[PDB]
């Protein structure tokens, strides 16, 4: 069948600058017409897809003149002049040329760049609700940080933990520009009362060296 | 009085013809409803294409194509400013209106519709 | 203004049948192609399948002779009925408007309008609805205080938190949900507060997970 090629799959870029964006075909998706059937959507946090550029290079109503859709035949590119906060999100193209039936490509994250901002880091323990049913998890979170790269490793009893933990991270807020992660470990209660000292150890490149917050059982 | 014609074009949406050699048809889109004169209501418009020659077809320069001999009516009036009146009105009573434009060295008044209207 | 709305998504056994729904509020879709579109994970987009104003129906290989779309003009609906269900066709499905079937040709304006989405999911999991504890202020401090309340082992998505019945939105952190390894869900939902706040304010976070018709209100208030 026929297949379409995005590039690059992610990309931050400072606000007010440029940013560009390749949508490569296996196959020409030229018409009789002279007309590029290849469109370009985008989808924000949140909310379903919309459409951005249609039939190649005409902006859709409502889409500023910021952004512009240029190439042929293979070959498309999708430019955004001055790049803003709410652009931020995903965006794919598509072809039309087999219309009724469609082939999207793979997608590219467009994030926002803006200062280094370390995380502020906080530790809840478990509470004893919890540790009635048998189960004890600890979380670590990590506020308001950029850029997103962070490492976060247990120690229980000065022991490293491996296997037992989960993170999760927040898309970038899209008003501030930075991030939060929560970092789980799960034990039993009766592995939860067998130590005493829990912390979490947080690496960071806003920090000029890791961060270790901890508690007492 | 003088008289003065009203020339009432459909608006054609051409476009080359696609893989098939004679290469200077055309193929072109437009649309069409059929309503009742009396009852009146109006009804849902289907839309049509068809096959012409660069020839038939005149463009406005824009690319909204047309005929190039469409359905004129005539009628006698002093000056272009009472035709007008009476043929805009003509147009609302009989469901025609679009691009209205006026040649005066010819005294046509062409309106193209985008649509066609039967009875 | 066309509105679509989908539905009928929920979880099935592997093997199982489902039938979905797109609804239009606003218009006559009788003459437009309509698309199918599935996405997993909140990312990546991947056409399904569609079905034109005459029926002619078009799918994927991988999905050929299992799934079968419909329309329904009186309704103004479109529906999918898909059978010998796979986990690999598990994700969320996306009605779209296409144009106008056939006149692509001279009429092409992109695909304008989307639904909100339903959510399928093939398991042979049951439904479970989430524990939901307390995470509540610590001697978390620095002009600032956060609080939380954490969902726990719950099946499936989605899960829908707010904060005092949606009063409280500013920062508001609700983390995506992460499968642990039994095969259940977990997330957590973060606040940040005015630390002069914790003993003037009442916050609760309001769970709701209707796949198990679960409401909870979490009361959070400090520990020591
Ligand atoms: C001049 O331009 C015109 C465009 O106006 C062009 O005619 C159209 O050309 C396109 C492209 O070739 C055709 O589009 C194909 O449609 C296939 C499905 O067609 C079904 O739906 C069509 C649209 O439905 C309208 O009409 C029906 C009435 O039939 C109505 O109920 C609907 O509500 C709607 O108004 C329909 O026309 C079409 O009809 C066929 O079958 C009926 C029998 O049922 C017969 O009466 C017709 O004569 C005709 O044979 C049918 O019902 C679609 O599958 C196809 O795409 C497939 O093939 C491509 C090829 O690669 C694949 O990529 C793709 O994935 C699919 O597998 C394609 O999209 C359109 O049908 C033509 N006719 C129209 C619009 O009326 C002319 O050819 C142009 N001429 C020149 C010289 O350029
Ligand atoms: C025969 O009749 C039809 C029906 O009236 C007519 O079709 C119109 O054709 C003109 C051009 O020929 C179109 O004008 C273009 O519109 C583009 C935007 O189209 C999209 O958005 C439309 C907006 O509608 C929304 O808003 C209204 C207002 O409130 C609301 O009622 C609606 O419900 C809807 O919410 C939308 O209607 C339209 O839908 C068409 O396309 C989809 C997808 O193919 C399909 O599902 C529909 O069935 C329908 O076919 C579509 O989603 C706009 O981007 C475009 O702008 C470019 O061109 C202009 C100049 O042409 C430039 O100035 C501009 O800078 C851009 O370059 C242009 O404005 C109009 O939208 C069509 N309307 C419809 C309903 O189809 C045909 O033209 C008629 N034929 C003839 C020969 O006259
Ligand atoms: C000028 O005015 C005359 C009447 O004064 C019109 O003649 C009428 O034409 C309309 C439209 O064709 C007729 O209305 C249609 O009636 C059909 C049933 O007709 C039977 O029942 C009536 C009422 O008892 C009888 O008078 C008649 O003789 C028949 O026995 C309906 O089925 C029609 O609805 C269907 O078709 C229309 C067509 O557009 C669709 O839009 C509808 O959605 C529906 O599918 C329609 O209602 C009316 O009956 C006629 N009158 C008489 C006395 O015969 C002329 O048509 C009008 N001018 C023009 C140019 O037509
Ligand atoms: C259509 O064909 C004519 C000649 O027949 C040519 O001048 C024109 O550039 C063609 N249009 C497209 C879009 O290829």
């Amino acid at each position: 069948d026929l297949l379409m090629t995005q590039s690059p799959h992610s990309l931050a870029v400072t606000p007010g600058e440029p940013a560009s964006i390749s949508c490569r075909s296996s196959q020409s998706l030229l018409l009789g017409n002279g007309r590029n059937y290849l469109d370009w959507y985008v989808q924000k946090p949140g909310q379903s897809p919309q459409l951005l550029i249609y039939l190649g290079s005409n902006r859709a109503s409502g889409v500023p003149d910021r952004f512009s859709g240029s190439g042929s035949g293979t070959y498309f590119t999708l430019k955004i002049s001055r790049v803003e906060a709410e652009d931020v999100g995903f965006y794919y193209c598509m072809e039309a040329r087999q219309t009724p039936r469609l082939t999207f490509g793979g997608g590219t994250k467009l994030e926002i760049r803006r200062t280094v901002a370390a995380p502020s880091v906080f530790i809840f323990p478990p509470s004893d609700e919890q540790l009635k049913s048998g189960t004890a998890s600890v979380v670590c979170l990590l506020n308001n940080f950029y850029p997103r790269e962070a490492k976060v490793q247990w120690k229980v009893d000065n022991a490293l933990q491996s296997g037992n933990s989960q993170e999760s991270v927040t898309e970038q807020d899209s008003k501030d520009s930075t991030y939060s992660l929560s970092s789980t470990l799960t034990l039993s209660k009766a592995d939860y009362e067998k130590h005493k000292v829990y912390a979490c150890e947080v690496t960071h490149q806003g920090l000029s060296s890791p961060v270790t917050k901890s508690f007492n059982r | 009085m003088t008289t003065f014609k009203l020339a009432a074009c459909v608006t054609l949406h051409c476009t080359n013809v696609t893989i098939s050699m004679r290469e200077e048809m055309k193929n072109c889109s437009f649309n069409t409803t059929t309503v009742i004169g009396n009852s009146t209501g109006r009804d849902k418009i289907q839309k049509e294409y068809a096959l012409f020659y660069k020839l038939d077809i005149v463009p406005i320069e824009n690319t909204g194509y047309r005929l190039i001999n469409c359905q004129t009516t005539t009628t006698e009036a002093v000056d272009a400013a009472t035709a007008a009146k009476v043929f805009k009105q003509y147009a609302n009573d009989n469901g025609i209106d679009g691009e209205w434009t006026y040649d005066d060295a010819t005294k046509t008044f062409t309106v193209t519709e985008g649509l066609e209207v039967l009875f | 203004e066309v509105q679509l709305v989908e539905s009928g998504g929920k979880l099935v056994q592997p093997g199982g049948s489902l039938r979905l729904s797109c609804e239009a509020s606003g218009e006559s879709v009788g003459d437009n192609d309509m698309h199918w579109v599935r996405q997993v994970a909140g990312k990546g987009l991947e056409w399904v399948s569609s079905i034109g104003s005459s029926g002619d129906t078009y799918y994927i290989d991988a999905v050929k002779g299992r799934f079968t779309v419909s329309r329904d003009k009186g309704r103004n609906s479109v529906y999918l009925q898909m059978k010998t269900l796979t986990v690999g066709d598990t994700g969320v499905y996306f009605c779209v408007r296409g144009p106008e079937s056939g006149w692509f040709y001279h009429y092409y304006w992109g695909l304008g309008v989307w639904g909100r989405g339903t959510t399928v999911t093939v398991s042979s999991a049951s439904t479970k609805g989430p524990s939901v504890f307390p995470l509540a202020p610590s001697s978390t401090s620095g002009g600032t205080a956060a609080l939380g309340c954490l969902v726990k082992d719950y099946f499936p998505e989605p899960v829908t938190v707010s904060w005092n019945s949606g009063a409280l939105t500013s920062g508001v952190h609700t983390f995506p949900a992460v499968l642990q390894s039994s095969g259940l869900y977990s997330l957590s939902s973060v606040v940040t507060v005015p630390s002069s706040s914790l003993g003037t304010q009442t916050y609760i976070c309001n769970v709701n997970h209707k796949p198990s018709n679960t409401k909870v209100d979490k009361r959070v208030e400090p520990k020591s």
